C-alpha cells in the first residue's frame, strides 16, 4: 500500500527511448557483429580450405558448428551486456532489470541490442530446401545470416529471413511449453500419489500407511523443514 | 601368468577381509599383503605352478569362541558341482567347523545350489562368484557401514521403539552386502550413515 | 512456383536490393518476392509492425 | 504466426495471403507437347541410353527420357509463361544433380 | 519417397503410395525395402500379399527372366561397381527361380485367398500385380514393362540412398505434401455415393 | 568386384574352383558356360571407403542458379574464369567440409577440388 | 569436532542447513542489550563453556535413559551441536561477539 | 588413456580398413605380390584352403588401441582354434595385414551326406565366416561400453578433494572417464580404476552391484543432480524421504 | 492341504530331484531302464543341470557313457568342411564321444516338458515318453546316425523351394 501511493506521487512508465541507445552503444554494438560477422567468416574460409581440425572427440562438422555457435554466442552477450551497461539511471528498463521485478535482462538485450541466434532442436536453422535454409540463400551457406543469426534488435526490427527464422525458432518455445507442461503434471501426480499417507507418528518416526518405520526421525534430525536455514560451520574451511 | 596372480591376491584380499568383518580372528599382516609378499609365500604363478587354487584355503576361527571356524575354498574346477561340494562337507566333518565358503569362477548350477541350501542347518556353505570378489564392495563411496545386531541388540532395540519386525525397513537375503556379511532372514543389519542434517543417521533393515 | 519448384528458384526479396551490382552475393537472381509481408495469413496482417 | 495454442499447436495452419492451393489439371497436353519435342518412352528405348540421359516424370509415372533437358526446360517454362499448353499452376522441378525433370 | 526404418528389419525403406488418374480404387502403397545387417538383401512390400517379396522375383513375375535384363532396368550404368555389388545380394535369394510362371506361382502363394491351383494362384498374382501393383502407372495388360522400369526405379532410388548418394527423404517438406480441398474431399465422398 | 554376366542365359557368373588346375572359374548355374577369371578376386570390402567425389559430381550442375559462382578460381583445363563451388552432402563424406569446382564455361565441366 | 566434520563433508562445503540462526541470535543479543564492542566485557570464560554445555542437554530430539536413546540422541544432534560450541566459542563470544 | 583403451569395445570392425576374398591355392606363388616374402617366412617349415580371406587392418587404430596383430590371432584361434590359419607380418613393416585360411576337417567324419546337405561353396563358407567373425572378436573392451570419454574436470564435484597436511581443503585435477553403457561390476573391477568412486548413473545397475543402501544414496545424488541442474534448490529433507519411500521395501520400487 | 501340501509336496520333491542328479551322477549302476524311470522325474533344466554336474566331474553328461573326458578344447566354435558348417561347441565339449552328445541331446529332447508338479499328474503319457525315451536311446546307442554333433551356427537364410 504505502508503495502504491508513493507511486502515485512518483510514477513508473515504460516506453520508447527507454529501448534507445546513444549512438555510442549503437556503434558499440555495430562493430561487436561486424567482428563476429568477419570471424565466422573467416572460421568457414577455414572449413573450405581444410585447416580445421577436429577438436577431440566429435566430427569435423560438429567442430565447425561448436566454433561457429560459440562466436555467435558471445555476440549476442557481449551486446547485451555492452547495451545494458548503458542504460542510464533515468532508465525504466534498468528499474525493470536490477531490482529483477520483471522481464531477463535477455530480453532487454534482445529490445535493445540484439536478438541472437534462433536454434531449432539445440542446433542452428536446418537446411530445409535442398542445402539452404530458405530459397533466398545460396546453396551451402554456413555463413550467421543463413542459418538463423538475428543480428537486429527488436527496436531495429527483423528482416524478412530473420522475421521467419525466428518464427520457426520460436515455435519451439511453444511446442517445449506444452509437452513441460504436461510431463509435469504427470510427475506431480505420481509423487503426491506415491508418498502421501507418510506422516511423522507421535513417538517421532515417519512411517506410512501400513504402520511400518520409514524414518526413525523426520529428515533424520528430527526437525521441521521449515524452521531451519542456511549457516556456515566456521570449522570446516580454516588450516591447522 | 601374472595376471591370474593378480586376481587370486585380489580375491584372498577380498577374503581376508571379509572374514575380518564377520568377526572371524584375521591376523592384520595376513590382511593386507601386497602382490610381492602373496607371490613370495605362493609362488606368483598360478600355471604349472605352486600357488594353485587349492592350498590357498584358508580356517579362520571366530572371536567370542574359536570353536566355532569357518573355511574359504577356492576349488581349482572352473565350475563346480554337487560331488565337490559333498567332499566339502565330509572335509568339515573332520575337525568339526560347520562354515564354508566357496569361491568359485563361473558359479554353480541352480540344482547345485539347490543342494547347498538343503545342508541348512549342520553345514551352512555359501557361494561367491570370483568377479564379485574383485573389490570389496563395503569400501565403495556409496555403500554406508553395516553392523549385525546381535540377538540380544536386535530385541532391545525393537522393546525401545515398541516395533515389530515386519515394521523396520528390509534388505533381501541375497543382497550383495547381505550376502557380504552371511546375513539370512529374521537377522537384523544396522546400517550407520553420515547425513548432513543431523551427522549421523542410524537406520535398520529386516532380512527379509 | 509451388513448394518443391521452389527448391529450384533463387529468389530475391527486393529488386531495389537483391539485383543490384555490389559486392556479388548471387547474381543469377531468378525470381523476386513481390512484398516479403505476403508470408503472413489474414489474422497475422492485422498485427502492426510485426517486426 | 498463426496457430493453435494448446493441444493443436501447429497442427492447425493458415494460408499465407497470397497462397493459392492449385486445382488440377489433366497432362495430356503436357504428354502430347513431349512426345512431339523429342521425348523418347519407355518403349522405344535401349537401357543403355537410359545412363545420362534426363528422366521425365509426368505426375509421378516415369513418361521418358530426355537427352537435353536444358532447352526442354527453357521450352516448358516459356510455355508457362504463355498459358499456351501448359496451365498456370503447372509446377515444373529440375533436379539437375538427379538427372530428372518432373 | 526413400526414409530410412530406425529400427524394424530394414535399414531404408522406399515407399511409392500409387493413385490412378481419376481416383477410382484408393491409393496403393508399395514399398521396396532393404533389410539390415550373403548380403543385405531387398524385398518389395506389395499390397494383397503378406509375405516380402524378393525384389527379383517380382521383376521376374513381370516377364524379365534373364538377369541382365533384371539389371539394365535397375542399374543404368553398368560401370557402377560399387552399385552392382548391393544389387548381388539379391539376384542370390531368387536364384532358384528362373522364369515368369514360377515366380508369379511364387507370389500368388502369399496371396490373401492361397488357391489350391497352381493355375490359380498364378492368375491371382497376375492380376495382382497386373492392378494393384503400381496403378499410375497402367492398368493393362501391357503396363509390364513401364512397371518393371519404375520399380527399377523405385530400387534404384532405394540404392542410392544406401549408398548414400542421395538425401533420405523429408517427411514435413510441403514439396511432399498435398491439401484436400471442397472438390478432391467430395468427389471422393462422390464416389461411394454413386457406387 | 564387378558382376560378370553368362553369354548363354545372361544370367550371373559365380565363381568357383577349378580342381585339375587349380584356377579360378567363373560358371553360370543355368548353363554349362565357364571362363577362365582374370582377377583372383571374388569379394572386396571396402570399409574405409575412401572415395573420388569428382566421380560423382555431373558437370551439368553448372546449370544450377541455386549454386555459388567464383572468380578467383580459374579452371586449369580452359582457363575460364569462372566456377560453381559446393561441397559433397554425402552421409559417407558428410564428415569434411571441402569444396569442390566445377568450371562453368560450356563444353568443359572441369571439375575439381583443391 | 572438527575432525569428525572432515568425515561428514569430505568436499568441504561449509553451508549447512541447521535450525538455528546462531549468527543472527547473537546479534539479537547485542542489540537488545546496547552490546558495546569497544568495552571490556564481563562474561567469565568459564561460563560460556559451561552455559553451552548445559544447553546442549536441553536440546533432546530422542528422549533418553537408555543407551541406544542415547546414541540416537547425540546422533540427532551431532552436528548442531558441532555447530553451537564452534560459534558460541569462549574465544569467539569474548573477542567478536 | 590406456585404461581407456582396456574399457572400450574394440571389435574386428573398427580396426579393419579393408578386406579381399582372394583365390590363391598355393600360397608360394601368392597372387597377391607383395604378401609374397614374408609369406615364405610361414613356409620355409610350417593341408590349407585356396580361398583366402586377406584383412587389411589400420594402422593408426592399432596403435590406439595399442593392439599388436599377435594379440588379433590369439582372439581368432580362441574361438576357433586352428580350425582356421591366421598369418601376419610383422609391425615395423608398412600396411600390416592378416591372411585367413580355413584350414580343413583332416582325414576321418567319412560316410556323412555332406553333398546331399548342398553345402555352401567354399567362398560363400568363408564370406559368411568372415561377418561371423567381423561383427564381433571383441579384441578389447567390455563389449557393453560402447563410447569412453576421458577428461579432466572443472566442477569439484568429481575432482580429488584431498586434506593437505597443512589442514587445509586442497581440490586434485585428474583424470575421469565417463563411458557410454554400463558394466559397472566388470569395470570396477580392473587395474587402476578406483573402486571406492567410479559410480554409475544407473540405479538398476547400483542396486545389483552393491546394495539397496547404495542405491539409496545414488538415487538420491541422481535426484539431486537433475534438480540442482537448473540452479533450483529442494531440501535435503525431502529427496531423503523419496528415497526412503522408495528403497525401504528391500529392492527398488518405481512409483 | 492345498499351499502347505503344495510346499511339502515339492520340497519332497526337491530332494527327490536332488539325488535324482546324485543317482545320475553314478559312474554306474545305472542301467537303461534305471535311466527310464529317473528321466520319468527329470526335467529339462534338471538334465542339463545333470550334464553340467558329470561334465564337471570328467565324466560324461551321458548316463550311459562312462568315458572319461581326458582332455576338453578350448576353441568356442569347430568349422567342419565336410559340410561347411560352424558348430558351436560349447555342449559337446560336456560329452567325451559324438554319439554321446546325441543321444543326451535326443533324451532331452524327449523328456515331459510339463511340469514335475503335473508330471505325475499323468502317467500315461509319461510312460508313452519313457518307451519313447527308451527307443530313442536305443537308436542313439547302435549308431549315430549324423555327425552333427555341436548344434549349429545358422549363418544361411537363402530359401529353398518356398515356392
Ligand atoms: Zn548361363
Ligand atoms: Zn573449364
Ligand atoms: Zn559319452
Amino acid at each position: 500500500t504505502v508503495i502504491n501511493n508513493w507511486l502515485l506521487i512518483e510514477g513508473h512508465t515504460i516506453g520508447i527511448g527507454d529501448s534507445i541507445a546513444d549512438s555510442k552503444t549503437y556503434q558499440d554494438i555495430q562493430n561487436t557483429i561486424k567482428k563476429a560477422k568477419q570471424d565466422v567468416i573467416e572460421v568457414i574460409e577455414k572449413a573450405h580450405n581444410n585447416e580445421l581440425e577436429p577438436t577431440p572427440g566429435n566430427t569435423l562438422r560438429q567442430t565447425f558448428e561448436n566454433q561457429v555457435n560459440r562466436i555467435l554466442n558471445d555476440a549476442r552477450d557481449k551486446t547485451g551486456s555492452s547495451a545494458q551497461k548503458s542504460l542510464s539511471e533515468y532508465n525504466n528498463f534498468k528499474s525493470m532489470v536490477v531490482s529483477g521485478a520483471k522481464g531477463s535482462k535477455i530480453n532487454i538485450s534482445q529490445v535493445i541490442a540484439v536478438v541472437g541466434q534462433q536454434n531449432v532442436e539445440g542446433k542452428r536453422i536446418p537446411f530445409g530446401f535442398k542445402h539452404r535454409t530458405l530459397p533466398h540463400f545460396i546453396k551451402d551457406d554456413y555463413g550467421p545470416e543463413s542459418r538463423g543469426f538475428v543480428e537486429n534488435s527488436y527496436l531495429a526490427g527483423l528482416t524478412p529471413t530473420e522475421f521467419f527464422f525466428h518464427a520457426m525458432g520460436g515455435r519451439e518455445g511453444l511446442i517445449d511449453t506444452a509437452v513441460k507442461t504436461a510431463e509435469t503434471g504427470y510427475i506431480q501426480r505420481r509423487l503426491i500419489k506415491s508418498m502421501e499417507s507418510v506422516m511423522v507418528k507421535y513417538d517421532a518416526t515417519v512411517r506410512n500407511s501400513i504402520n511400518q518405520v520409514v524414518q526413525l526421525r523426520y529428515g533424520e534430525d528430527g526437525l521441521a523443514g521449515e524452521s531451519v536455514e542456511f549457516q556456515n560451520l566456521a570449522t570446516l574451511k580454516p588450516s591447522n | 601368468d601374472e595376471e591370474e596372480t593378480y586376481r587370486l591376491w585380489k580375491i584372498r584380499k577380498t577374503i581376508m577381509q571379509l572374514c575380518h568383518d564377520r568377526g572371524y580372528l584375521v591376523t592384520q599382516d595376513e590382511l593386507d599383503q601386497t602382490l610381492e609378499e602373496f607371490k613370495a609365500q605362493f609362488g606368483d604363478k598360478p600355471s604349472e605352478g605352486r600357488p594353485r587354487r587349492t592350498d590357498l584355503t584358508v580356517l579362520v576361527a571366530h572371536n567370542d569362541d574359536p570353536t566355532d571356524q569357518m573355511f574359504v575354498f577356492f576349488p581349482e574346477e572352473p565350475k563346480v558341482g554337487i560331488k565337490t561340494i559333498k567332499v566339502y562337507c565330509q572335509r568339515m566333518q573332520e575337525e568339526n567347523i560347520t562354515r564354508a565358503l566357496i569361491v568359485v569362477q563361473q558359479g554353480m548350477t541352480p540344482s547345485a545350489k539347490q543342494s547347498l541350501v538343503d545342508m541348512a542347518p549342520k553345514y551352512i556353505l555359501e557361494q561367491f562368484l570370483q568377479q564379485e570378489l574383485l573389490i570389496n564392495i563395503t569400501e565403495h563411496e556409496l555403500v554406508p557401514e553395516h553392523v549385525v545386531m546381535t540377538k540380544e541388540e536386535v530385541t532391545e532395540l525393537l522393546a525401545r521403539y515398541k516395533l515389530r519386525e515386519n515394521q523396520l525397513p528390509r534388505i533381501q537375503a541375497g543382497d550383495p552386502v547381505a550376502r557380504y556379511f552371511g546375513i539370512k532372514r529374521g537377522q537384523v543389519v544396522k546400517i550407520i550413515r553420515p547425513s548432513e542434517t543431523a551427522g549421523r543417521y542410524i537406520t535398520y533393515r529386516l532380512v527379509q | 512456383i509451388d513448394t518443391l519448384e521452389e527448391e529450384t528458384v533463387m529468389l530475391a526479396m527486393t529488386p531495389d536490393d537483391l539485383q543490384e551490382k555490389e559486392v556479388a552475393y548471387c547474381s543469377t537472381y531468378t525470381h523476386c518476392e513481390i512484398h516479403p509481408s505476403m508470408i503472413l495469413g489474414v489474422c497475422a496482417s492485422i498485427i502492426p509492425f510485426p517486426d | 504466426a498463426e496457430t493453435p495454442e494448446g493441444h493443436a499447436v501447429g497442427l492447425v495452419k493458415n494460408l499465407a495471403l497470397m497462397a493459392y492451393i492449385s486445382v488440377g489439371s489433366q497432362p495430356s497436353p503436357i504428354l502430347e507437347f513431349l512426345e512431339e519435342w523429342s521425348m523418347e518412352n519407355l518403349e522405344e528405348i535401349s537401357p543403355a541410353a537410359i545412363a545420362d540421359a534426363t528422366k521425365i516424370f509426368v505426375n509421378g509415372c516415369w513418361v521418358g527420357i530426355h537427352k537435353d533437358p536444358e532447352q526442354l526446360m527453357n521450352t516448358l517454362r516459356k510455355l508457362r509463361r504463355q498459358m499456351d499448353i501448359i496451365v498456370s499452376e503447372v509446377s515444373m522441378i529440375r533436379d539437375i544433380r538427379e538427372r530428372e525433370i518432373r | 519417397y526413400v526414409f530410412a526404418k530406425k529400427d524394424s528389419k530394414y535399414a531404408y525403406t522406399g515407399e511409392c503410395r500409387s493413385c490412378l488418374e481419376n481416383s477410382s480404387r484408393p491409393t496403393s502403397t508399395i514399398w521396396v525395402s532393404m533389410l539390415a545387417r550373403i548380403g543385405q538383401r531387398i524385398v518389395a512390400t506389395l499390397p494383397y500379399i503378406k509375405q516380402e517379396v524378393p525384389i527379383i522375383i517380382v521383376f521376374r513375375a513381370l516377364g524379365f527372366v534373364s538377369d541382365r535384363d533384371i539389371l539394365e532396368h535397375i542399374i543404368y550404368d553398368f560401370e557402377d561397381p560399387e552399385m552392382m555389388e548391393m544389387v548381388k545380394p539379391s539376384l542370390d535369394e531368387a536364384f532358384v527361380i528362373q522364369e515368369q510362371n514360377v515366380a508369379l506361382n511364387f507370389i500368388g502363394s502369399r496371396g490373401a485367398k492361397p488357391g489350391v491351383t497352381k493355375e490359380k494362384r498364378i492368375k491371382y498374382a497376375k492380376e495382382v500385380l497386373q492392378k494393384e501393383m503400381l496403378p499410375h502407372v497402367g492398368v493393362s495388360d501391357f503396363c509390364e514393362t513401364k512397371k518393371a522400369y519404375f520399380l527399377g526405379y523405385m530400387v534404384h532410388r532405394l540404392l542410392l540412398a544406401a549408398l548414400g548418394r542421395r538425401e533420405l527423404d523429408d517427411r514435413d517438406h510441403y514439396g511432399n505434401k498435398r491439401l484436400d480441398l471442397a472438390g478432391p474431399l467430395l468427389a471422393f465422398l462422390f464416389r461411394g455415393m454413386f457406387k | 568386384v564387378g558382376i560378370r554376366f553368362c553369354q548363354e542365359c545372361n544370367n550371373m557368373l559365380y565363381p568357383k574352383e577349378d580342381k585339375e588346375n587349380r584356377i579360378l572359374l567363373y560358371a553360370c548355374r543355368n548353363c554349362d558356360y565357364q571362363q577362365e577369371a582374370d582377377n583372383s578376386c571374388i569379394y572386396v570390402n571396402k570399409i574405409t571407403h575412401e572415395v573420388d567425389e569428382l566421380t560423382q559430381i555431373i558437370a551439368d550442375v553448372s546449370q544450377d542458379p541455386t549454386l555459388p559462382r567464383t572468380e578467383d578460381h580459374p579452371c586449369q583445363k580452359c582457363g575460364h574464369k569462372e566456377a560453381v563451388f559446393f561441397q559433397s552432402h554425402s552421409a559417407r563424406a558428410e564428415d569434411a567440409m571441402r569444396l569442390y569446382y566445377v568450371c562453368t564455361a560450356p563444353h568443359c565441366g572441369h571439375r575439381w577440388t583443391e | 569436532d572438527r575432525e569428525v566434520l572432515r568425515v561428514i563433508f569430505p568436499t568441504g562445503d561449509s553451508k549447512v542447513v541447521l535450525p538455528c540462526n546462531l549468527l543472527r541470535m547473537i546479534w539479537n543479543a547485542q542489540k537488545i542489550f546496547h552490546i558495546n564492542p569497544r568495552l571490556p566485557s564481563d562474561l567469565h570464560p568459564i561460563k560460556v563453556v559451561e552455559g553451552v554445555k548445559e544447553l546442549s542437554k536441553k536440546l533432546v530430539i530422542v528422549n533418553g535413559d537408555d543407551p541406544l536413546s542415547r546414541q540416537a540422541q547425540e546422533n540427532a544432534t551431532l552436528l548442531f551441536n558441532i555447530h553451537l560450541r564452534s560459534t558460541l566459542c569462549s574465544r569467539r563470544m569474548a573477542e567478536e561477539f | 588413456k590406456d585404461i581407456l583403451c582396456r574399457l572400450e569395445h574394440t571389435t574386428l570392425r573398427k580396426v579393419t580398413a579393408n578386406t579381399a576374398i582372394y583365390y590363391d591355392p598355393n600360397p608360394q606363388s601368392t597372387v597377391v605380390a607383395e604378401d609374397q616374402e614374408w609369406v615364405n617366412v610361414y613356409y620355409e617349415m610350417p593341408r590349407i584352403s585356396p580361398w583366402l580371406l586377406r584383412v587389411e587392418l589400420d594402422r593408426k587404430h592399432m596403435t590406439d588401441r595399442k593392439l599388436t596383430m599377435e594379440q588379433i590371432a590369439e582372439k581368432i584361434n580362441a574361438g576357433f582354434g586352428d580350425d582356421l590359419n591366421c598369418i601376419f607380418n610383422d609391425d615395423n613393416a608398412e600396411k600390416l595385414v592378416l591372411r585367413i585360411r580355413i584350414m580343413n576337417s583332416d582325414e576321418n567324419k567319412m560316410q556323412e551326406e555332406e553333398e546331399v546337405v548342398d553345402k555352401m561353396d567354399d567362398d560363400v563358407f568363408l564370406r559368411c565366416i568372415e561377418s561371423n567373425m567381423l561383427t564381433d572378436m571383441t579384441l578389447q573392451g567390455i563389449e557393453q561400453i560402447s563410447k569412453v570419454y576421458m577428461h579432466l574436470p572443472q566442477t569439484d564435484n568429481k575432482k580429488k578433494i584431498i586434506i593437505t597436511e597443512d589442514g587445509e581443503f586442497k581440490a586434485l585435477q585428474e583424470w575421469i572417464l565417463e563411458t557410454d553403457g554400463v558394466s559397472l561390476m566388470r569395470v570396477l573391477s580392473e587395474k587402476d580404476v578406483d573402486p571406492v568412486r567410479t559410480t554409475s548413473n544407473d540405479i538398476v545397475e547400483i542396486f545389483t552391484v552393491l546394495g539397496i543402501e547404495a542405491v539409496r544414496k545414488a538415487l538420491e545424488r541422481e535426484l539431486y543432480h537433475v534438480i540442482s541442474f537448473d540452479g533450483s534448490y529442494v531440501n535435503y529433507r525431502h529427496l531423503a524421504l523419496l528415497c526412503d519411500t522408495m528403497t525401504c521395501r528391500g529392492h527398488l520400487m518405481a512409483i | 492341504k492345498a499351499e502347505l501340501e503344495a510346499a511339502v509336496r515339492k520340497k519332497i520333491e526337491f530332494e527327490r530331484k536332488a539325488l535324482h542328479i546324485v543317482e545320475q551322477l553314478l559312474e554306474e549302476n545305472i542301467t537303461e531302464e534305471f535311466l527310464m524311470e529317473c528321466g520319468r522325474f527329470i526335467t529339462p533344466a534338471h538334465y542339463s543341470d545333470v550334464v553340467d554336474e558329470r561334465s564337471i566331474v570328467k565324466l560324461c553328461g551321458y548316463p550311459l557313457c562312462q568315458k572319461k573326458l581326458g582332455i576338453v578344447p578350448k576353441q568356442k566354435y569347430k568349422i567342419s568342411t565336410k559340410t561347411n558348417k560352424v558348430y558351436d561347441i560349447t555342449e559337446r565339449k560336456s560329452f567325451c564321444s559324438n554319439f554321446c552328445y546325441q543321444a543326451s541331446k535326443f533324451f532331452e529332447a524327449q523328456i515331459p516338458k510339463t511340469p514335475v508338479w503335473v508330471r505325475e499328474e499323468e502317467r500315461h503319457p509319461d510312460f508313452q515318453l519313457l518307451k519313447e525315451e527308451q527307443s530313442g536311446h536305443s537308436g542313439e546307442e547302435v549308431q549315430l546316425c549324423s555327425k552333427a554333433i555341436k548344434t549349429s551356427d545358422i549363418d544361411n537364410p537363402s530359401h529353398f523351394e518356398k515356392q
